[PDB]
RNA sequence: UAGCGGGCGUGGAUCCCUGGAUGUCCGAAUGGGGGAACCCGGCCGGCGGGAACGCCGGUCACCGCGCUUUUUGCGCGGGGGGAACCUGGGGAACUGAAACAUCUCAGUACCCAGAGGAGAGGAAAGAGAAAUCGACUCCCUGAGUAGCGGCGAGCGAAAGGGGACCAGCCUAAACCGUCCGGCUUGUCCGGGCGGGGUCGUGGGGCCCUCGGACACCGAAUCCCCAGCCUAGCCGAAGCUGUUGGGAAGCAGCGCCAGAGAGGGUGAAAGCCCCGUAGGCGAAAGGUGGGGGGAUAGGUGAGGGUACCCGAGUACCCCGUGGUUCGUGGAGCCAUGGGGGAAUCUGGGCGGACCACCGCCUAAGGCUAAGUACUCCGGGUGACCGAUAGCGCACCAGUACCGUGAGGGAAA
RNA sequence: GCCGACCCGCGAGGGCGGCUGGAGGUAAGGGAAGUGCGAAUGCCGGCAUGAGUAACGAUAAAGAGGGUGAGAAUCCCUCUCGCCGUAAGCCCAAGGGUUCCUACGCAAUGGUCGUCAGCGUAGGGUUAGGCGGGACCUAAGGUGAAGCCGAAAGGCGUAGCCGAA
RNA sequence: AACCCCCCGAAGCCAGGGAGCCAAGAAAAGCCUCUAAGCACAACCUGCGGGAACCCGUACCGCAAACCGACACAGGUGGGCGG
């Protein structure tokens, strides 16, 4: 188990100006320490990080009809790969 | 019916079979990744084989 | 409390007051009341090591009684509490 | 469990209304609602569709469910209630008095 | 739970029943901390370049008992929950008495600890007047009797008779062997284990005599099985007219019935669907003396010897509770305080005491069933039919109201 | 259920005729009860009256042109005016927890209006070895090995541990 | 783009400064030093190098229409800046 810890790209235009940069980002699991990812990331696309970051970001409140709704939560998580590499699939 | 199928496969899965498993699983657990990977893009995802892909795992990991 | 090789918890009963002659009338004034047993502290000496005993006393002779039986057994390393336990 | 009933996907009667008498293959079975689709019932809906995707969807009058009581199975016999025989090893279905 | 979107199924899916696997973090929560669902570690092994970092799997709380000679370890158990019922330890007041204080409410409410499909109680130191009955528990009755009671309000048995159920057992002591350690070294003291022993026509021990062995008794423990629950299957008998939006209504001519209970189908159906009568079914898991089998354990006589028969106990007094019993002439069962024996020429009891007559063997433990309850499943109802009925027929202990116990709708 | 001037009964009631309604109803004769409401400052719900009345929550204050728009005293912009300035500005904590930002939108919320919003639907947004807190310490206090006590539940309590603006 | 002179001046800084007075003014670790067990082929101090460095909060309001007052309530709420 290794990939589980990347859960998806993130699609934001702040997600995107990073790729312009050495710094992709992407949904994670809730627990999960940034050096896991890391090496999670590292071995998950043949790339070396040099500096990761994270959030928690509350999932926001959603509601249908007269019932309440909550949002799970997720973590977003940003990295910096090596100067001189990239993820051809992250790039799309 | 594909249960009968792959079953029988990780019976066969026994050249090295906790080795195997592992190494399988490992590569079907990618696979399910670059499956959402692309679902989550839209412009490259169906539907049917994530749960199919998913419980794959699943019976391998028994 | 009242643990010991008696086991004799204090027990509560009534303490009437009364007024009257006995061989005339009698009348009454009624009220509870705990009745503690009467049990004191017995120190010995038993092998190594001294212990005591929070016994009532009622069954004060029980315990050197039981100190005799305890010189037919084998005890010794430090065993205070233990002793105790071993000892019946 | 137990949502089986009488016939399936094959040739029966409708003794319901009105449609009764008629017949026709029975081409869906919604077991849930306990209701057939044959080519009896068929009522004309309006509606241009649900979902905006594909523009035009039909005023098409389309076969409407229908209780799978009212409907009963067939052979060369018309009509006939089911009765049921353990085959020599399976099971299949007699009708009233005829095979299948 | 439709829709966008994409699939599986006679190579037998979806579903139902049984077993198994995975099962994050909290919670008895148990490696440590903690503001429950969070934070931080020790030990072994793995992963990433991997020594700092991080992750993964295994493991480390405490208390009880036996083993461990010691220290340390090893094993077994405990902890927490449960609608009501059950036992034990504690334990009210309003109210009644038309006031109130003894009484009553009541050993109720509540608190607490424990137990399990039950609990408790239980093989007489019994009852009580019959030279009688024969463990215990529950239902009739006895009986609103006997009695209790500021003889006020009120409280309230037992024996006996009739029923359900039926069950009887192990041990302590004398005495023999044995292992251990202690000393005042002995023909012993004590502890552990084994044998022996369990009674009220009294029983047992030791010695002698009997021939004293084959059978006789037989589990509450164990083994197999019947049966039963946990999915299910079979299952008789109708067609056309007629009114209508719709036949099952009305008509005509038939049929079944070990099935004419009930539900549904466009309305009013035995014969259309589901069923009902009747009868089938278990690989697996749960139950099971109902049946059978084995094992434990158990069985006799006479004479002598007088060894043993459960201790701070019986017994007596002071203080009290229980009983119908409020000190009453007050016994009996239990016992906080003080004094304090004996082993069958023993000891309790039969309502103060004495005597006679008679019942019974205390101070060790276990025992099914008959009985209580209903969270859960099923059946039924001169029970409700949405202001009724559970607070809740509907995503309710919710929204909303409270700091909090807690309160609590409408629909 | 709605209406009747009709028939029967002293009456409580029953019967008939029209209208609605769309599926249950239950003679004669008997049985059993959650059996009849106008009042309880009765309980629940619905609707009236005051009444188009009082009040729109600080007397710091508005005017005009243009624009958007189905529709603007109330939304945007410009100009002129007025108000605060140890505040009516600015930064942090507590508390609140998505109200921040950006599209589309106005039934209700806003004490009027609304194209606006702290409102509805959706998307997006919170990046730390150095700031704050924890892998640091201790205070009151809590806790609690040992130890003491208490019918049970439990109460003290050294070391240690927890505990900070 | 200039970015340089003169002046006022803190309650803040050097901070454990000093003086006086009586009511007499926390604790533990970090840190320095000393020796025990142990070890002294270690360990520790310093210098340079490479490498490693996690968990939680960061939006927004914040004297108020977002917090406590059933309300966009003339009420209440601590610290700093306040020309
Ligand atoms: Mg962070
Ligand atoms: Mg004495
Ligand atoms: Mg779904
Ligand atoms: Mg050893
Ligand atoms: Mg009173
Ligand atoms: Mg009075
Ligand atoms: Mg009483
Ligand atoms: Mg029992
Ligand atoms: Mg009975
Ligand atoms: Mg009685
Ligand atoms: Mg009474
Ligand atoms: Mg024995
Ligand atoms: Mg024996
Ligand atoms: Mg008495
Ligand atoms: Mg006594
Ligand atoms: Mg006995
Ligand atoms: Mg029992
Ligand atoms: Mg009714
Ligand atoms: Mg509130
Ligand atoms: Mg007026
Ligand atoms: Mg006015
Ligand atoms: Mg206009
Ligand atoms: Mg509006
Ligand atoms: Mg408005
Ligand atoms: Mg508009
Ligand atoms: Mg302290
Ligand atoms: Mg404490
Ligand atoms: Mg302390
Ligand atoms: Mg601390
Ligand atoms: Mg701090
Ligand atoms: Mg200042
Ligand atoms: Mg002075
Ligand atoms: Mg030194
Ligand atoms: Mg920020
Ligand atoms: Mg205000
Ligand atoms: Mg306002
Ligand atoms: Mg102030
Ligand atoms: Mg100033």
């Amino acid at each position: 188990t290794a990939y589980d810890v990347i859960l998806a790209p993130v699609l934001s235009e702040k997600a995107y100006a990073g790729f312009a940069e050495g710094k992709y980002t992407f949904w994670v699991h809730p627990k999960a320490t940034k050096t896991e990812i890391k090496n999670a990331v590292e071995t998950a696309f043949k790339v070396k990080v040099v500096k990761v970051n994270t959030l928690h970001v509350r999932g926001k409140k959603k509601r249908l009809g007269r019932y309440l709704g909550k949002r799970p939560d997720r973590k977003k998580a940003i990295v910096q790969v090596a100067p001189g590499q990239k993820i051809e699939a992250l790039e799309g | 019916m594909k249960l009968s199928e792959v079953r029988k496969q990780l019976e066969e899965a026994r050249k090295l079979s906790p080795v195997e498993l592992e190494k399988l699983v490992r590569e079907k657990k990618r696979e399910l990744m670059e499956l959402r990977f692309q679902a989550s893009i839209g412009q490259l995802s169906q539907n049917h084989k994530i749960r199919d892909l998913k419980r794959q795992i699943a019976r391998l990991l028994t | 409390s009242g643990k010991r090789p008696i086991v004799a918890n204090s027990i509560q009963r009534r303490g009437k007051a009364k007024r009257e002659g006995g061989v005339g009338k009698k009348t009454t004034g009624i009220s509870k009341r705990r009745q503690y047993p009467n049990l004191q502290k017995v120190r010995v000496r038993v092998a190594g090591q001294e212990i005591t005993f929070r016994v009532a006393a009622s069954h004060i002779p029980k315990v050197y009684e039981l100190v005799e039986r305890a010189k037919g057994l084998r005890l010794e390393g430090l065993s205070p509490k233990e002793i105790k336990k071993e000892l019946l | 469990r137990v949502k089986m009933h009488v016939k399936k996907g094959d040739t029966v009667l409708v003794a319901s209304g009105k449609y009764k008498g008629r017949v026709g293959k029975v081409k869906e079975v919604l077991p849930k609602k306990y209701a057939v689709i044959v080519e009896g019932v068929n009522i004309v809906k309006k509606a241009v569709r649900v979902s905006p995707k594909y523009p035009q969807g039909g005023f098409i009058e389309k076969e409407a469910p229908l209780h799978a009581s009212k409907v009963r199975p067939i052979c060369p016999a018309c009509g006939k209630p089911t009765r049921v025989r353990k085959k020599f090893l399976e099971n299949g279905k007699k009708i009233r008095v005829c095979a299948k």
